[PDB]
RNA sequence: GAUGGGGAAGCUCCGUUUCAAAGGCCUGAUUUUAUGCAGGCCACCAUCGAAAGGGAAUCCGGUUAAGAUUCCGGAACCUGG
RNA sequence: GUUCUUUGUAAAGUGCCUUCGAAGAGUCGAGUUGUUUGGGAAUGCAGCUCUAAGUGGGUGGUAAAUUCCAUCUAAAGCUAA
RNA sequence: UUGACCUCAAAUCAGGUAGGAGUACCCGCUGAACUUAAGCAUAUCAAUAAGCGGAGGAAAAGAAACCAACCGGGAUUGCCUUAGUAACGGCGAGUGAAGCGGCAAAAGCUCAAAUUUGAAAUCUGGUACCUUCGGUGCCCGAGUUGUAAUUUGGAGAGGG
């Protein structure tokens, strides 16, 4: 089965992943910033990465927040060149998803999160949903086939950079960069 | 206790290291309504000291105690 | 409600509780023209709290209790003393 | 100014140490460096 | 005030494409009903069946088992969520030959598995029974699930991405 | 100025008047002292913020090295039980 | 030292056959915007759009095309110095 | 009238969990100007300072979606080299790193995808080598249960 559903949703728009991806956004979207968890929307390619397994079960929900980047300020200001001059529209290196990957981090870290996947995408946000196992708890540690998660640096990390998308937005390539560094360099 | 301690160690009740600790205390009391001139205290110190191996020895043989 | 651990031991006591018979050349006359004995205390004055210290200490009985703060830490009180105690009298402590 | 204890105890210890060098340990066999040192005159530094 | 959030959810569930895609809408019009008052001849046979017929209880198995050919009268379950999981089963039924069934009570067919929920069940032996089973039963509900999938899309409809189910058991390669 | 929440990479920003379970309490209550229930008020949208505002109830006499509408003498009124 | 030996259905290493099991999607790649690089129509990063494949993809330090060829398996993990 | 399935809660009701701190040094985000260009925008300063959020004894990286000509080599990390050179640049001022070579330290490995729907997991109780809330057992009781085992570079074969 899990093999069905993986290359199902592989298929997005088309008929059903569509007229699905309608009633659940129209749902979802309505129901508190993040929103943890419920029995894992979309399975599938859950199991890709470590799926819903951890620990006993926790893996919650949350709309981050859509665009480009907010630089606050009001003037400029700084000399601008080089720009500086600018704001309207710096891009965020973040990682849109990883933001979201961090609040549910934040919004309880009695866990920590093994990875998010995403979900569906308004022109008011993008629908990420992150994984977790409660390493200060059970089999986690007990029936540990993975008590990597739970030792003791390996934690919290849901955002020292060491996740996944950060691991992506930085330097997993090997070869053709400068993506491991820190360096700086070279001094 | 006054000593010892390897005395006071054992053993007497709750309520008989009791008036040992109640005594010891009307003692130091009284031993201050002294107060009168020098003043050493010197066994206000002594007393007191002591006052305290009482109730040490006294908060332990009630914690083995929980201990079980 | 429920529960299956707990605090640790009934520590302690807390009481005690009247300081060191705040007696000076003003006071001693408080326990003579006056009768009424000028003990002290500790801050954290219970209040009634030294009636019954008294009332149980010395043991004799008192009927107002003023208690100023002293200029010093010195919470120092003020008692008096029923038809009973005449002070020099119940002064076979200090 | 009635005060409160915050500043209570506080204006009480201004008293408690306001008091000239111990002398005693002015001869403790060792060293022991003579005058307060520390010595508020509610008149030149000043309280809180 | 917020068992709205799933009502309203139901409510623009009907409203919006009334219908709407594959048998998705069949696990909904054709669904509304499925399979009848008549399935509690199956969901009845297969109650004492722990004693006349086995049983089954295997999601992702009763996915390989109608792929392994060895199946029964299969019957999927009316609610699902997501939906996702159960969608595809209604394909790979005929696509291989086993007697579909988009059965009512999901949690009865968790009844009929002495456990919690649960998936769509099936089976594989009677003889006593496989006549009064698969007679009665397996024609008239074949008959109606099976010959429904025929159209089905619509009404409503449609069966969709078969492209899928193409994908799939294909794919082995 | 916390919380129902919402913005922000984030310290944090924003909102007390437009978003489960409400907030509790009450008399009677299923009661031999728990606790549903009969029924009522029901976002009370926490709390802080006045030693000049609001605001329960004392006065006369005597007293000291230095207090006092208190200590003490007499005479009082308020509050809760 | 092991007075034990609960198992030995406990596990390891040939040539014979089964497109043998088939392997990560809003991802890969692309357009564009910023940013960054020694990166150069040649960096990565992240936005907004578009969105694959499965003799598929990634790369091959100039953009197209068409042949070839070379070289690894990405979009899930841990891991001592 | 009586059970559940399911999303939702409320419990001081059980038991853990975090929150602060913090010289150095590690993962990130976010970002100046002063400066040099003898001007000043390009740019340099600098992926630098400041600001913020996360670790540790290190951290991070690491079994390749690499380097490569043939030749071939074979996870990271560090050093010496490569090299002030390939490039980048008002090709100005200045930027400026790699990859068969010698060193230093040496390790390799598990998932998803596949079946017999679990006999695998939390607890809590009785008892247990372990002396009270506790290292792990056994039996049993509620609960979990798209999370019991082979198989994952290479394939072991996976099945026969």
């Amino acid at each position: 089965a899990y093999k069905y559903l993986e290359e199902l949703q592989r298929k997005k728009q088309s008929d059903v992943l569509r007229f699905l991806q309608r009633v659940r956004v129209w749902e979802y979207r309505q129901k508190n910033v993040i929103h943890r968890a419920a029995r894992p929307t979309r399975p599938d390619k859950a199991r890709r990465l470590g799926y819903k397994a951890k620990q006993g079960f926790v893996i919650y929900r949350v709309r981050v927040r859509r665009g480009n980047r907010k630089r606050p300020v009001p003037k400029g200001a700084t000399y601008g060149k080089p720009t500086n001059q600018g704001v309207n529209e710096l891009k965020y290196q973040r990682s849109l998803r990883a933001t979201a990957e961090e609040r549910v981090g934040r919004r309880a870290a009695n866990l920590r999160v093994l990875n998010s996947y995403w979900v569906n995408q308004d022109s008011t946000y993008k629908y990420f949903e992150v994984i977790l196992v409660d390493p200060q708890h059970k089999a986690i540690r007990r029936d540990a086939r993975y008590n990597w998660i739970c030792d003791p640096v390996h934690k919290h990390r849901e955002a020292r950079g060491l996740t996944a998308t950060g691991k992506k937005s930085r330097g997993i390539n090997k070869g053709h960069k400068f993506n491991n560094t820190k360096a700086g360099r070279r001094k | 206790m006054a000593g010892v301690k390897a005395y006071e160690l054992r053993t007497k009740s709750k309520e008989q290291l009791a008036s040992q600790l109640v005594d010891l205390k009307k003692e130091l009391a009284e031993l201050k309504v002294q107060k009168l001139s020098r003043p050493s205290l010197p066994k206000i110190k002594t007393v007191r000291k002591s006052i305290a191996c009482v109730l040490t020895v006294i908060n332990e043989q009630q914690r083995e105690a929980v201990r079980q | 409600y429920a529960s299956k651990a707990v605090p640790h031991y009934n520590r302690l006591d807390s009481y005690k509780v009247i300081e060191q018979p705040i007696t000076s050349e003003t006071a001693m006359k408080k326990v003579e023209d006056g009768n009424i004995l000028v003990f002290q205390v500790s801050m954290k004055a219970n209040k009634y709290q030294i009636k019954k210290a008294v009332k149980e200490l010395y043991e004799v009985d008192v009927l107002k209790v003023n208690t100023l703060v002293r200029p010093n830490g010195t919470k120092k009180a003020y008692v008096r003393l029923t038809a009973d105690y005449d002070a020099l009298d119940i002064a076979n402590r200090i | 100014a009635q005060k409160s204890f915050r500043i209570k105890q506080k204006m009480a210890k201004a008293k408690k140490q306001n008091r000239p060098l111990p002398q005693w340990i002015r001869l403790r066999t060792n060293n022991t460096i003579r005058y307060n040192a520390k010595r508020r005159n509610w008149r030149r530094t000043k309280m809180n | 005030f917020q068992y709205t959030l799933d009502r309203n959810t139901a409510a623009e569930t009907f409203k919006l494409f009334n219908k709407y895609r594959p048998e998705t809408a069949a696990e909904k019009k054709e669904r509304l009903t499925k399979e009848a008052a008549a399935v509690a001849e199956g969901k009845s046979k297969q109650d004492a069946s722990p004693k006349p017929y086995a049983v089954k209880y295997g999601l992702n198995h009763v996915v390989a088992l109608i792929e392994n050919k060895k199946a029964k009268l299969v019957l999927i379950a009316n609610d699902v969520d997501p939906i996702e999981l159960v969608v595809f089963l209604p394909a790979l039924c005929k696509k291989m030959g086993v007697p579909y069934a988009i059965v009512k009570g999901k949690a009865r067919l968790g009844t009929l598995v002495n456990q919690k929920t649960s998936a769509v069940a099936a089976l594989t032996e009677v003889r006593a029974e496989d006549e009064a089973a698969l007679a009665k039963l397996v024609s008239t509900i074949d008959a109606n699930f099976a010959d429904k999938y025929d159209e089905v899309k619509k009404h409503w409809g449609g069966g969709i991405l078969g492209n899928k189910a193409q994908a799939k058991m294909d794919k082995r390669a």
